[PDB]
DNA sequence: AAAAAAAAAAAAAAAAAAA
DNA sequence: TTTTTTT
């Protein structure tokens, strides 16, 4: 309640929060089930904390940070139980939120490497371990929010929608709902929003 | 510290973000610098709409005297229309 | 008497590349 | 020619 306007984006993230059935067939395979958003806008727009009020809100959730994370380490690690001196496979970040919600802040800052592999989760949410002698299939049927910067310091509106983000188009037709948010500058909206603040504080 | 005020006026910079409500102030009468009509606070300064305005007889209506004034704002321009003054 | 090491993370210098 | 990024 403490987020002025964005309705629809609570909508959004109220039917993502229990989104669809998983479809599987014996001659079609498996299909995608849930729902994933994706935010892009210019700075101090609130992002972050309803990415957090989301965090605190859903029943099974991790938080990541695209400077703070690295790609081999997120979905799985091999070293070596002490007792039994076997090195065995490491749960990775969001495989431990397998079935819930994975929210990533600063997405675009992230190591273009790291992206594949987002890309292969996204793909049939299954991550596949094949190093040091261990051949393995990880489930992962989590979905993702993230939220993302434009390329120069704030929003253009006059330039083409794919020059204003740093992101490939292969992993942005995947999610299925992009958000653009601007901070347009009229006084009633600005008093409005004022009272609201003080309200708050 | 009058009988009848206990309607509360509010102070001029507070009228920055209302528009097309009645208010009521008060303060210093006199002529910005371009020319036009202005009414002065502490907090800050707007200007006055005259085309329609009915005075309370019997004052010498003079610039440099606290006045008071009953209007409607309007953010389009920078006009405070007034209906009545005294 | 001996577990000792593949897998990671972090810090550089060199070369090549783009503006 | 210079700075950047990758090995
Ligand atoms: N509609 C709003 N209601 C309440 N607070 C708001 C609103 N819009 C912005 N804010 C405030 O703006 C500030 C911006 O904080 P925050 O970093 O979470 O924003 P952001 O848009 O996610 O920014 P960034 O992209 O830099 O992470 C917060 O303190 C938040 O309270
Ligand atoms: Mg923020």
């Amino acid at each position: 309640p403490s987020i002025y306007g964005h309705d629809h984006i609570k909508k959004a993230i109220l039917l993502m929060l229990m989104g669809g059935v998983e479809k599987n067939l014996e001659n079609g395979s498996h299909l995608r089930g849930d729902i994933n958003i994706l935010m892009v806008g210019d700075p101090s727009t609130a992002k972050s904390q309803l990415l957090r009020f989301v965090l605190n809100t859903a029943s099974l959730a991790i938080a990541t940070t695209g400077r703070g994370s690295s790609g081999v380490g997120l979905t799985a690690a091999v070293t070596t139980d002490r007792e039994t001196g076997e090195r065995r496979l490491e749960a990775g970040a969001m495989v431990l939120a397998d079935r819930g919600v994975v929210c990533i802040d600063e997405f675009d800052k992230m190591t273009d490497v790291d992206r594949v592999a987002i890309h292969e989760v996204m793909e049939q949410q299954t991550v596949t371990i094949a190093k040091a002698g261990i051949h393995t299939t990880l489930n992962a049927r989590c979905s993702v929010i993230a939220a993302a910067n434009p390329v120069f310091g704030q929003y253009d509106v006059n330039r083409d929608p794919h020059q204003n983000i740093a992101l490939p188009d292969s992993l942005l037709s995947r999610f299925d709902l992009l958000f653009v948010v601007t901070d347009d500058i009229n006084e009633i909206r600005d008093r409005s929003i004022s009272e609201h603040v003080l309200r708050t504080h | 510290r009058n009988e009848n005020f206990q309607m509360s006026i509010t102070p001029i910079k507070n009228l920055l973000g209302r528009d097309a409500q009645n208010f009521l102030l008060l303060g210093l009468l006199n002529k910005n610098f371009k020319g036009n009509w202005s009414l002065e606070d502490p907090s800050g300064s707007v200007e006055i709409d005259i085309s329609q305005t009915i005075p309370t007889q019997g004052h010498y209506y003079v610039p440099g005297c606290m006045v008071l004034v009953e209007g409607i704002y309007y953010s389009v321009g920078n006009k405070f229309h007034v209906t009545s003054m005294t």
